[PDB]
């Protein structure tokens, strides 16, 4: 009764999905900016420019996405620390409460 | 040709534009080209012109 009416209790679990799947839609929202360059798609910029020009272009679109990656990854360390506390909290829990 | 501060814009849509046509007149001073290499015109198609 204090499960199937009280909508978040599982307030907890949820919070966890919605932090990994809102990282991976700016993950993926920020192939659609330029950083600098002509154009966000690799294409564009490979069949409008020349070669000499074009890394100039390029160079500023893997630039911006590389750092976007590091972003990721290094907030993806610092989530996934709490989640090993917690899973060391869980299998004390389960050894010593039941 | 006009004067600079009347200069006379021209519209070119629904038709074929090759480039190499430009070469005719050799003695080019200037060719900077902004945005497209002047070599990759042949391949692109242009909202207006
Ligand atoms: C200006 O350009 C238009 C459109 O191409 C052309 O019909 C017209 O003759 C030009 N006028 C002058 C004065 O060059």
């Amino acid at each position: 009764d204090s499960l199937f009416s009280t909508p978040s209790a599982l307030g907890k679990l949820q919070d966890v999905v919605n932090h990994n799947a809102q990282a991976l839609n700016t993950l993926v929202k920020q192939l659609s900016s330029k950083f600098g360059a002509i154009s966000s798609v690799l294409n564009d910029i490979l069949s409008r420019l020349d070669p000499p020009e074009a890394e100039v272009q390029i160079d500023r679109l893997i630039t911006g996405r590389l750092q976007s990656l590091q972003t990721y990854v290094t907030q993806q360390l610092i989530r996934a620390a709490e989640i090993r506390a917690s899973a060391n909290l869980a299998a004390t829990k389960m050894s010593e409460c039941v | 040709f006009a004067s600079v501060y009347a200069w006379n814009r021209t519209r070119i849509s629904n038709c074929v534009a090759d480039y190499s046509v430009l070469y005719n007149f050799a003695p080019f001073f200037a060719f900077k080209c902004y945005g497209v290499s002047p070599t990759k015109l042949n391949d692109l198609c242009f909202t207006n012109v």
